[PDB]
């Protein structure tokens, strides 16, 4: 369903419990900017979308990603 | 800048992942990753501009070679399953 | 999927037939272990004969190329329920024809033949 | 299931690096001029690309561009070095020195020279595959003109002590030639630091195109070489014939890329090599590595799997392109002379296969090859009479 | 970054036929296996491509595939023929016969053999450029080992009577070799009809890839050749070294295509050649064609413009890629030995240029080249003192140094 | 039952694709040879030989497509007579 | 191939011929031995010994053509004695001629001196 | 220099400009075959920088039809 959380952990190698909806990739999950790029690309491959750079720029939290991956 | 740099990274990854060949594809992706990460902490703006320009040339090469591989593709590898 | 590698040889390799070993102590089994010269291809062939001179089963183990293994397996299939004298009529050329072996791999057939003859010699030698 | 198998045979040839092909195509499409046409623009641009590539090669090996001569491959280069040097000085020197593990082009060139009245010494190697320097010094004669020793062996990957051989040859006024086909772009090479006088380079060993190579002929002390290909005098008169522009362009691109990526390639190639070896050794006993691992290029791993014939194993791994030095695999049935020279028991000489790890090999490829290798080696051992006898012990078995 | 000039120099090299590049690319991308790797699929597919290409060449020249040896180019081929045949029979035969217009690789190979104690006769040519068969017959000696005569001249395009030479050599039990680099794929060649024993083939002369060639070594009445490149015995032991798969594949594609399009190419190339010559001659007097038009390949047209120096004209035609047999523009200031052989007056030897019409040449290129040729020959003639003197009828009596 | 229509599209395609060649020599040669070839075989009546020519023309159509694409990837300046 | 050579190529100055019958015209017709580069250079001298104009025609490579054009341009308005100081090395320096083409400069100098010699020979 | 397709057509079919009446038919009136017509419609696509698709192009057999389409 919204198992993007799984993906996030796979991308960041963090326990499924540590992908809190209110979590920030950099502030909380220890990712750099590159990790974030590879993350949004992994979501592009998993959900068959093309969230443009101007749209990707706003994806900084898990709940934001879940939200976007609904439309 | 910085955002321009990241845009470059994304572009080179997206284009690289279209390689038809397993060896070319995997190699391109891994080398791009290791390269940007290896240069992550460089501070000299001139060397940075140099590396960026080199990355642009390598991006054009990646585009052209990916297209060539698409025009002349063949069977996948046994390990692709 | 190959070149000068015949399909029959591939069948006798990927699907080795009569692979195994018997008890050399049964006095009713003749075991011949002969190896090839130039290409260290070694063949171990055991045959088991009940009374009346008929081969009741055959087993082998071979250290060698695919053509040698397949040649030996084919040997065991051929050395099935034939006369100990019948086996004397097995010719290397019949094997090479059956498998379409090129000249470079004939060392296999000549070895397989040898193995058969080595086994028969031990059996007759087992009758004091 | 018509899938293609993994390539683990980088020592026989390597794919084009997409950078090299991209470097080549313009000269296969638009810039088709002959580089020796001096009277129009097409020729001028061809010559320009050719000379630029030359600077690329020289830059990789630390030579002067005037010291790079383009040829059709490492074979032609080795022929030019051995036969050319030998012939030029024939009037006063007729002894040559090489080793028993050199490539067949060096060996057969020396053979033809033997048919021409030269005397040739084929140095033996230690079981490690490394020549003994004392036997080299003691082997040189007053009329010795040329010493030939390859840098890295193509069958076992051992690295020879190039620098010390250079010192010895230099101190004796003897020309030093090295077949560097297996080292260029994989391990560091500097012609001057190593006191090298001639060196052979093959394009398709370093992710470049097939059908092109180079020979380094020193100009500093100067080396005299008799040209073997007669013609119009192209390439300072050493190698007549029209220089294949696209091929030399690709060779230069390959050399530049190799100079860029040599360190990275060596790091990950070495890590993967250690992975393969350690993982195979822990799961299969009585597997022996041919060649001293203390002075060895990780890209070439030659292993003998006791009690198993090579070609049967190769056929077992129908999903991996490999090679073996087993007699039962050569047109003229012949076991690898390299393995015989390093003193490997003949039986294990028939049980050797060669894994090559290259710029594009993936860890998945390594693990797959390891797993299938274990599985089929076990299966074949249960089929092997030598296995059975070893578990029970015994000696001869007639011929 | 200005516009590019027309290519009219097809005798030096030719562009790749896009079909040939398409034939090559799969082996430059995915099929990179070594054809001598016998233990895996990459080798199997590479070998398959190589052998297919071999059959293609044999089909183009009417030989058996087993008689085709792959080389790095026509230069290596001629080296193998001349040096191999010469050396093999050295113990009993040391005389060779060739001609003075042969390519420089044949001539220089023969020169090295002279330095090795061989006897070589360089047959002269008639003013037409064609050898005299009688001098060939009378020149043959009992210890003659090899006769070498090129099929089509690379500078003037004259065709030698190959078939009759084959008959003569056969009747004298002498090996016959032909440098066919400029003829393969342009005129019909059959080794058996022509009694040919060895033949040289260049890949980049027939719109194939650079760096690859072939040598036909007859196997029927077997021909013996001593191998010059030592190694592992590839190619029946005649040419050790790794067969360059993509290059030979491209070579075969080129030979097959040439077999398909030979007649058509001859038709239109002939039309363009006649157009160029006839249109230039009707507008410029004292222009002389070098080589007999009765036995001439139309794709190579060598013309001398009296009273005008060649390189000056080439510089005039900065928009057309051409060549000339002029002393000037040559590294060692040296006039074309071919033109000297046909007896060309020194002036016309310095006044000759070579036009090449090829598979891809357009009529527009021909017309443009013709117009610029007329214009600039006129301009240079208004600048030429020899023209002025001829128009005045002076007497050749310049002063030198 | 005539394959005429199948031929015509092919002709159209083979011309259109050929007209995209960036290089003057390849473009002109391809177009002219396509025209002269179709015209030369216009009077063929044997359906099997016709199908043969059609299949060969299809292989050459794929070749022309790939080579035109590559020529676009590595284009250069036009010839002096192009302008 | 230097740019100066191209400029004198076809942009040549003073192409033509003068009247060989004039006692005030010196005509030098020199040919080279090595090749076929021929130069004809004619000069016209005023009563004060100044060259008032000169014309040339040369059959030879571009570098010879340019060498002769530069030659006549240089002898523009100089003294018959002044012109003798024109040196072939000055010509090659002016044109940046490579070593393979120096025969052109040597021919131009030779032509100049032969023409001046003809003039002096006509005054007698 | 307006709807001068006539020029194009005349160039393709080599007929005098006077015989290019709007009511003219390529095959019946101007002596063209089907191939010539293909090269012609392509010539119009190239001259006017359009792509008259196949489904529409199939019906272009008259000069007035060509004018009409554009
Ligand atoms: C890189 C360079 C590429 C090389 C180009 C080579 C291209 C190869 C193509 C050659 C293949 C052929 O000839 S294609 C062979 C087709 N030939 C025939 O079908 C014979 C009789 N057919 C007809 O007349 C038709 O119906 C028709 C003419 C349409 C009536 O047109 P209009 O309605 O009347
Ligand atoms: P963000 O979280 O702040 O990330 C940090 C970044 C890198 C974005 C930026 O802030 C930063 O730290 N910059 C310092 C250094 C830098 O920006 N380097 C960028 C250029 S690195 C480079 O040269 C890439 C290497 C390209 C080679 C790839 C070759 C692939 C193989 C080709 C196959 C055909
Ligand atoms: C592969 C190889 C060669 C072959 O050279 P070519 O370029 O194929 O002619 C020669 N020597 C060594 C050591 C090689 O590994
Ligand atoms: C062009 C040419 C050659 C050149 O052969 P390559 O090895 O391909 O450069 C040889 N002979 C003749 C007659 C030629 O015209
Ligand atoms: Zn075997
Ligand atoms: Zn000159």
């Amino acid at each position: 369903e919204e198992r993007v959380k799984k993906i996030i952990g796979e991308q960041l190698g963090v326990k499924q419990e540590e992908v809190t909806n209110n979590a920030s990739f950099v502030e909380d999950l220890g990712a750099d900017s590159l990790d974030t790029v590879e993350l949004v690309m992994a979501l592009e491959e998993e959900f068959d979308t093309e969230i443009p750079d101007e749209e990707a720029e706003k994806i900084t939290t898990v709940q934001a990603a879940i939200d976007y991956i609904n439309g | 800048s910085r955002a321009q740099v990241l845009a470059l990274y994304r572009a080179m990854l997206r284009e690289s992942k279209r390689f038809s060949a397993y060896n070319y594809r995997t190699y391109a992706v891994r080398r791009i990753r290791d390269a940007f990460r290896e240069n992550k902490n460089v501070k000299d703006p001139v060397e940075i501009q140099t590396l960026v320009n080199k990355a642009k040339r390598d991006l054009g090469v990646i585009r052209r070679q990916v297209h060539i591989g698409q025009l002349y593709s063949t069977d996948k590898l046994i390990i692709e399953n | 999927m190959s070149v000068d590698l015949s399909t029959q040889v591939v069948d006798h390799y990927e699907n080795p037939r009569n692979v195994g070993s018997l008890d050399k102590t049964s006095k009713n089994v003749g075991t011949g272990l002969v190896g090839a010269p130039a290409c260290g291809d070694v063949m171990k062939l055991q045959i088991q004969v009940d009374e009346k001179g008929k081969i009741v089963d055959a087993r082998f183990k071979t250290f060698g190329c695919g053509s040698a293994i397949a040649s030996s397996s084919l040997a065991t299939e051929w050395v099935k329920g034939k006369t100990v004298e019948e086996a004397l009529t097995i010719k290397n050329t019949d094997i090479a024809k059956e498998l379409c072996l090129p000249p470079v791999k004939l060392h296999c057939s000549i070895l397989a033949e040898d193995a058969i003859k080595a086994a028969l010699a031990d059996y007759k030698l087992k009758q004091e | 299931s018509s899938l293609r198998p993994l390539y683990m045979d980088v020592q026989a040839t390597t794919p084009l690096d997409p950078r090299v092909l991209d470097a080549m195509l313009p000269y296969l499409i638009n810039y088709y001029g002959n580089p020796h046409s001096r009277t129009h623009a097409y020729g001028w641009e061809s010559e320009a690309a050719m000379e630029r590539a030359r600077q690329q090669v020289a830059s990789l090996i630390g030579a002067d561009p005037r010291e790079i001569i383009f040829t059709s491959g490492a074979t032609e280069s080795n022929n030019i070095a051995i036969k050319g040097v030998a012939r030029f000085y024939r009037s006063r020197k007729k002894h040559l020195i090489t080793t028993q593990t050199e490539h067949k082009c060096v060996l057969d060139s020396c053979r033809s020279l033997e048919a021409e009245g030269f005397q040739v010494t084929y140095l033996p190697v230690q079981k490690s595959g490394i020549i003994d320097l004392k036997e080299l010094e003691a082997a040189i004669q007053p009329d010795t003109s040329l010493v030939s020793v390859m840098t890295v062996n193509n069958e076992i990957g051992v690295k020879q002590p190039i620098a010390e051989i250079g010192r010895i040859c230099s101190s004796r006024k003897v020309y030093f030639h090295t077949d560097a086909a297996q080292a260029v772009g994989k391990i560091p090479l500097d012609v001057n630091d190593m006191k090298i006088d001639l060196m052979s380079i093959s394009g398709h060993k370093i992710y470049g195109p097939k059908g092109v190579g180079a020979i380094y002929i020193r100009r500093r002390p100067r080396v005299r070489v008799e040209a073997l290909q007669s013609g119009g005098g192209q390439e300072r008169g050493m190698r007549s014939g029209t220089v294949p522009t696209p091929l030399v362009v690709g060779l230069g691109a390959a050399c530049e890329v190799a100079q860029q990526e040599m360190e990275y390639d060596h790091k990950r190639i070495s890590k993967l090599s250690e992975r393969l070896i350690q993982n195979i050794m822990k799961s299969l006993p009585d597997v022996v590595m041919n060649g001293d691992p203390k002075h060895h290029y990780p890209g070439c791993i030659n292993l003998s799997f006791a009690y198993v014939e090579g070609e049967s194993l190769l056929m077992a791994l129908k999903d991996v392109a490999l090679s073996s030095g087993s007699a039962c695999t050569s047109a003229s049935l012949e076991p690898s002379y390299v393995l015989r020279a390093i003193g490997t028991d003949e039986d294990l000489a028939h049980s050797s296969i060669r894994f090559g790890i290259g710029r594009f090999t993936t860890e998945e490829e390594v693990d797959y090859t390891v797993e299938k290798c274990i599985q089929h080696v076990k299966r074949l051992r249960e089929m092997s009479p030598l296995w059975e006898m070893v578990q029970d012990g015994i000696d001869l078995k007639s011929i």
